[PDB]
């Protein structure tokens, strides 16, 4: 039962929480209970679909005291610490993919103009993989393992921990308009819980908590 | 990456380690023989061939993941007659077990990365773009 | 149908200095002159040839000071004539024609050198405001939710822009001269190497993939 | 994951593998890669099986180096550790009793004559109970556990392990025409995994290793 | 009496057996009974003869255990011990060069075209020069010295013994179609036993032992 500031959540924790690239987030005039888990929506994982993405920065402008100092303080820097929670029975099958990716420049399909502010800044609701198997980046999701993966089994591995630092060519940034990471989770098997479609939802728990938070300027 | 990386190298050569992972539910259970053929080798077409070369035989129901260790094997373009390495086969062993709930259907995804013995030589530019 | 036996070598060859690290031929502009314009300008970027774009495009963050070496060539209808290089920084007034103030500046850093010398070089140190170059930026350049603010261009990536002017413009005979521009990263550091790219480009402004199919990458057996 | 020699097998042991009469087989002119498990064909397990039997010299004569070595060689002493695997669902149920019958002298029903080369040497294919109550012997399917004998029960013990040493009233015997022991599978309890018959099959899979290996006449 | 394994060959050796430039075959994951001494079929020595050569990696890939193993095996590495034994009584006279050339280039005359595979890999039956004089190679039997030599003189010295190491520019190298050593027994003088022809044959053994031998990929 993990907990951070006020808010608990409820882990299933079985294996060690691998720090993204082995780096524990840490903060170093700038400096403080905004230090909390923030539970997103829970999204429908159909058969048919693609894939979702949160880009954190962007996910957390508009959520409590956070999002309240981010719209406040012209600069941010912090750490993540993103819960991923696959709920299904023993019954379901698939597996999701989760990668952080850093600095995640979303691509049109058969366009010269790029993505605009509204494609790109979803916010909490978060975007969908117009193709997943293309990342949206040119890449390739076969090529997707060298950022910090995690994988949701449903079978043993039910729930993924990433532990993200401060990925950045500066010591601090703006939240309003960069998105240092972006948590995607990607169906790689889909899923195939065959109970005379029951019950088709089983629904991911996104849970983001930005650890070593500070700003500058009040 | 293997691949995309060595694609800038004419000359290579080292191990792998090639990672299959179960995409099935938790009750469904069976056997896979994956059998690794040296290079030279004509690949197996029958159970009888795989469960005479180097093989193992990966259970779902006890794991989830299965771990196979290529050893260090080379090939080079340099005329053109391009180049042949030893092949790796999955056959079923036995049937897919699956309970009344799970799908009949199932999926195995693979994975591949480089020991530390892996080395690329010769740089050259990769005819991908 | 190979004969392959490679022995054990060392790491030196795979360094990530020695793979970006060395002169690669990034702009290949040529200039008519004839019976006022047709002056060198070109941007500092690393998106303009595929190759060593893709190459570059391996890694998120990386640091390097830039060679720039430039090869004049004359192309006649061969005369000494003057060329000046000229690296104008970021936020500095273009060139706004070869017969121009900018080019009489006792703040913009130029070199002059003839078609006969040895080809042109300098060593633009690490350049940008930001502690590292970003290939990929998930942000905007401006605050304005309008379509005049680009998306993914950090303009502290900015590397400066390169202005050659043919000090000899105006001459007897009427030719073309073609400037060819190394680019060669010295001290390379980098960071969070990214998912190797697949699919053809568009432009130099943007990350679309037009389409080895968008559906399918390898030629399906 | 159990490994001799070259091949690999991933097992599920979680009993001490007990050696039959608890002598571990040992080699004592005479004397070799070929120490390796070799997984004989599945078996379907219907519910309206019988039960199986292999006699191990005549399964082994035909398989990879060491039938090679069998057909070379005039002589051999082997010892033999044979894995079964019952591969099924929580859902199902039954019990296969695994009996190593040392020197099972097949026994035909209501007839003169005795068991010709053909129902006797099967080979790799394995053969199949006629009365399996008088494991074709005369004697009782009850009486059968005085030889080496383990339980696969689909509940909690889904997995046996035999180690069969060398049983012969003689040093060295031959592989072509003697069977030392025959591992019969047979269902006490026929197969009920009652789903429907959506699978019937459960099959067995038979994996034999041959330890301790010598040969004499090259 | 020489042995090597299980075969042996009854030698006649009066002087030290000189190791190819002094050099004693050694091996150096790759790692073994097969180092036997094999004897090829004997070439009878007329008055008219030209010359015989074996390629030994040629010469062995199809006798017995070693001709297996390069079959099965992608790579190799062998040295080589080769006796040839030119019997005949004392009334006999000539003399047999013995030379072990490194990547004898085989050379037709007077056609533009190479030697194709069937000129070249003779195997076991071995090849006749037709050119002594200019070994096949565009170079002269007076300048053969260079190459590890030895001389079967009729009278004194009626055996050549040749002890060849590892000669390539890689640590293994492949049997099917790569040449490392060509073994060439050349008459220098003319047989001239003059018993009235009686019997003109004085037929020459050869005997290769595959020494040190190892191979990668089973």
């Amino acid at each position: 039962q993990l907990k951070l500031g006020n808010s608990s959540i409820v882990t299933q924790e079985a294996a060690n929480i691998c720090c993204a690239y082995g780096e524990w987030p840490t903060y170093l005039k700038p400096t403080t209970s905004t230090d909390r888990f923030y539970t997103l929506k829970s999204k429908k994982w159909e058969s048919n679909s693609t894939g979702w993405w949160w880009k954190l920065p962007d996910a957390l402008n508009q959520i409590g005291m956070f999002g309240q100092n981010v719209q406040y303080h012209y600069l941010y820097r912090s750490g993540f610490l993103c819960h991923v929670q696959c709920n299904a029975t023993k019954f379901h099958q698939g597996t999701l993919l989760i990668v952080a990716i850093p600095e995640h420049q979303i691509g049109k399909k058969g366009t010269g103009t790029s993505a605009s502010f509204a494609e790109v800044m979803k916010g909490a609701e978060g975007g969908v993989f117009e193709q997943p198997y293309l990342l949206d980046d040119g890449t390739s999701l076969a090529c997707a393992l060298v950022y910090p993966h995690q994988w949701i089994n449903l079978r043993t591995n039910n729930s993924a921990t990433i532990v993200l630092p401060w990925m950045n060519s500066a010591p601090m940034d703006f939240a309003l308009r960069h998105n240092n990471w972006t948590l995607a989770v990607i169906p790689v098997c889909p899923l195939a819980g065959g109970t005379g479609n029951t019950n088709t939802y089983v629904p991911i728990t996104i849970s983001i908590a930005p650890m070593c938070a500070e700003y500058n300027g009040l | 990456l293997l691949g995309n990386i060595s694609r800038y190298y004419t000359h290579w050569s080292g191990s792998l380690e090639m990672t299959f992972m179960f995409c099935g539910s938790f009750m469904t259970t069976g056997k896979l023989i994956i059998c690794y053929t040296p290079p030279g080798g004509s690949s197996p077409t029958d159970r009888m061939q795989a469960m005479l070369a180097t093989h193992v035989v990966w259970d779902f129901g006890l794991q989830s993941s299965i771990t196979i260790i290529i050893p260090w094997i080379s090939g080079s373009h340099y005329k053109a007659i391009n180049a042949n390495v030893g092949y790796v086969t999955c056959f079923m062993q036995t049937n897919l077990v699956a309970p009344v709930g799970a799908a009949d259907q199932c999926y195995i995804v693979g994975m591949v990365a480089a020991k530390k013995d892996f080395n690329l030589r010769l740089m050259r530019d990769s005819p991908d773009i | 149908q190979t004969r392959t036996v490679i022995n054990m070598h060392g790491t030196a060859e795979c360094l990530v200095e020695n793979f970006l690290g060395r002169s690669a031929l990034v702009c290949m502009r040529s200039f008519e002159y004839k019976n006022q314009k047709n002056f060198f300008i070109w941007t500092l970027n690393t998106r303009e040839l595929v190759q060593i774009r893709r190459k570059m495009e391996l890694f998120t963050y990386l640091r390097f000071d830039t060679e720039i070496t430039i090869v004049p060539t004359l192309r006649l209808f061969l005369p000494n004539l003057t060329l000046q290089a000229m690296y104008v920084p970021t936020g500095a007034r273009k060139p706004s024609s070869q017969d121009s103030f900018e080019w009489q500046s006792a703040c913009n850093p130029s070199v002059f050198f003839k078609i006969n010398d040895p080809p042109a070089r300098l060593t633009i140190p690490f350049m940008s405001i930001n502690s590292a170059y970003a290939n990929f930026y998930d942000g905007f350049a401006g605050f304005e939710k309008k379509a005049t603010v680009l998306y993914g261009i950090n303009p502290a990536n900015t590397m400066g822009n390169l202005c050659l002017r043919v000090v000899n413009s105006y001459q007897p005979v009427q030719y073309t001269l073609t400037v060819r521009v190394y680019m060669k990263p010295k001290h390379i550091k980098a960071w969070a190497p990214r998912a190797p790219r697949t699919m053809p480009y568009t432009n130099i402004l943007n990350n679309n993939y037009a389409g080895n199919a968008p559906t399918a990458i390898v030629s399906h057996r």
